[PDB]
RNA sequence: CCGAUAACGAACGAGACUCUGGCAUGCUAACUAGUUACGCGACCCCCGAGCGGUCGGCGUCCCCCAACUUCUUAGAGGGACAAGUGGCGUUCAGCCACCCGAGAUUGAGCAAUAACAGGUCUGUGAUGCCCUUAGAUGUCCGGGGCUGCACGCGCGCUACACUGACUGGCUCAGCGUGUGCCUACCCUACGCCGGCAGGCGCGGGUAACCCGUUGAACCCCAUUCGUGAUGGGGAUCGGGGAUUGCAAUUAUUCCCCAUGAACGAGGAAUUCCCAGUAAGUGCGGGUCAUAAGCUUGCGUUGAUUAAGUCCCUGCCCUUUGUACACACCGCC
């Protein structure tokens, strides 16, 4: 127990992972060596605590989007978001479910009686609203 | 007539008790019947998977 | 070390700034 | 092949009750030539159960300040007491010690400080580890009290304490104390 | 610390840091450290070994006349990160267990804002005020006192015994000190005398060079004692002998022979303590002309119990109530 890492190591690990994600890897004994030259760390204990947290954070990064930024994950996001645009829209459906109450609204706006509109049967019962209070 | 001394094996530890931490409550199942199991407070260091003897069948059952 | 001490603060971590070094070009080979 | 104190093979000893088999350490890897193998047995919980029981007896037998570090003397005392118990019984001293521990370890006790209800307060069961610890403590206390102000040697008093506890004759201090504890636990049920 | 977020960005403290301990047959080195090997020896075996066994006996930096750094010393470095595996966890921060490993919580030092009518004017040529300043409260010298005892309390030492005491044999340390500005007073080997404390000559050491390979105690192995206030305990007290000092009476200390008192494990209460720890056990340093029952350190032997709780004693955070704010030892 008592193995909590403080701001001094966590912020440094996040910064060096952001700057040198490509060079860094899954090996603790190699991350401790790259930490020799990527930053000036006054103490060996501080440097290997930082290296251990770096390896832990890289294990987290290889699976998920940790708050520490990474250019590969950033460009993958910037791809997914602007892409997977479907070849056919979800808004060009041939038939559209239209309530008769909603149907009269289009009549005033004189855009009703379209082919894609299908006048359904409105629900009967008015059974909405949850039972009040407990039970 | 009197109930004989029997054995019960600890399956789970339910945490300390006794107003000083001096007892720990453990769920124990009788070696005679696996299904039949109760909870008893015992003293001394206890870990799951050990057998302790009982001089009586029922003494106590409560949840804290 | 004149105006003060030389050792940095023990908890002060300074990270050097790298260059770009992206190199997205095709694989070539300089001959020299 | 080990022969604790040069004799009395350990493999011939069988543990009586299932409850204390995992906590009495006499056989197989718990087979040492001497009960002095200081090996950091207090570094973690449930590690003294891996300490051989003769070493536990030796550690518990040096008490009351006048002899606290004198473990070589206690090893010698245990060796002699084993010689006497083998001489009296004809059976294995390790078996006698095991049976004495089984019969001396109390099975129930009392606890809680709720205004001291009847004797202590509320009855409680005891763990196997505490059974072993209290058995060894009771045996050592009985031997020490028996041999304090008289001509009988520590080895002889330890021998007769262990013999009486193994045979359950109720002539032993450990057995009498165990019976008293069980009685007050019954009253505090 | 992760996260939630009218907060964001910081600063101190904690941590980080320094010293110490544990591992490096890896590097650097060693006549003020050694180890091996070899040559001279000395003793035993000698049937017959003989590259036999022992030597803290002498040599091979007495410079051409051996190597090496394992042991010792001490520097540079390395090494351990919750790093690897399994499980728990929002799968976050982390937690538990296990493997490998010397090491998976080694001990210390330092240590915030604010404060106390806490202690020191008897540490200071730190100091304000006040007092005294020649029949002195200055300073010096002589003597006495600080020790004085119907009694109460605190820190300790020795014990109450056979898990012991006495007698003998054997056997193992680490800290660290050691010849003086003034200032006079060091640690001591070896030889002789004495029963002892000591005394008398000769050295060595300003020191990994000499004490010193610190032949420590406990422990270990043999002897006597035999459950008794006994060979337990050594208080009290008589006589004698030395040492320090200018001076030993109100005994400075030490030695010898006599006396062997309470004390047979201690009420109510109450202290300290989690691993090389408690405790047993000695040895250094400080004080020291003479000196430790004190203290500060060091080694040696070396455990029982526990890996929890808020019950007592308190502490921290939140909510809460308050007629308190000299703050519940309050107020009324
Ligand atoms: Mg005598």
């Amino acid at each position: 127990m008592g193995r909590v890492r403080t701001k001094t190591v966590k912020k440094a690990a996040r910064v060096i992972i952001e700057k040198y994600y490509t060079r860094l890897g899954n090996d603790f004994h190699t991350n401790k060596r790259v930490c020799e030259e990527i930053a000036i760390i006054p103490s060996k204990k501080l440097r290997n605590k930082i290296a251990g947290y770096v390896t832990h954070l890289m294990k987290r990064i290889q699976r998920g989007p940790v708050r520490g930024i990474s250019i590969k994950l950033q460009e993958e996001e910037r791809e997914r978001r602007d892409n997977y645009v479907p070849e056919v829209s979800a808004l060009d459906q041939e038939i559209i479910e239209v309530d008769p109450d909603t149907k009269e609204m289009l009549k005033l706006l004189d855009f009703g009686s379209l082919s894609n509109l299908q006048v359904t049967q409105p629900t009967v019962g008015m059974n909405f609203k949850t039972p009040r209070g407990p039970v | 007539r009197v109930q004989p001394i029997k054995l019960a094996r600890v399956t789970k530890v339910l945490g300390r008790t006794g107003s000083q931490g001096q007892c720990t409550q453990v769920r124990v199942e009788f070696m005679d019947d696996t299904s039949r199991s109760i909870i008893r407070n015992v003293k001394g260091p206890v870990r799951e998977g050990d057998v302790l003897t009982l001089l009586e069948s029922e003494r106590e059952a409560r949840r804290l | 070390g004149k105006i003060g001490p030389k050792k940095p603060l023990p908890d002060h971590v300074s990270i050097v700034e790298p260059k770009d070094e992206i190199l997205p070009t095709t694989p070539i080979s300089e001959q020299k | 092949d080990i022969k604790l104190f040069g004799k009395w093979s350990t493999d011939d000893v069988q543990i009586n009750d299932i409850s204390l088999q995992d906590y009495i350490a006499v056989k197989e890897k718990y087979a040492k030539y001497l009960p002095h193998s200081a090996g950091r047995y207090a570094a973690k919980r449930f590690r003294k159960a891996q300490c051989p029981i003769v070493e536990r007896l030796t550690n518990s037998m040096m008490m009351h300040g006048r002899n606290n570090g004198k473990k070589l003397m206690t090893v010698r005392i245990v060796k002699h007491a084993f010689e006497i118990i083998h001489l009296l019984t004809g059976e294995n001293p390790l078996q006698v010690l095991v049976n004495a521990i089984i019969n001396s370890g109390p099975r129930e006790d009392s606890t809680r400080i709720g205004r001291a209800g009847t004797v202590r307060r509320q009855a409680v069961d005891v763990s196997p580890l505490r059974r072993v610890n209290q058995a060894i403590w009771l045996l050592c206390t009985g031997a020490r009290e028996a041999a304090f102000r008289n001509i009988k040697t520590i080895a002889e008093c330890l021998a007769d304490e262990l013999i009486n506890a193994a045979k359950g004759s109720s002539n032993s201090y450990a057995i009498k104390k165990k019976d008293e504890l069980e009685r007050v636990a019954k009253s505090n049920r």
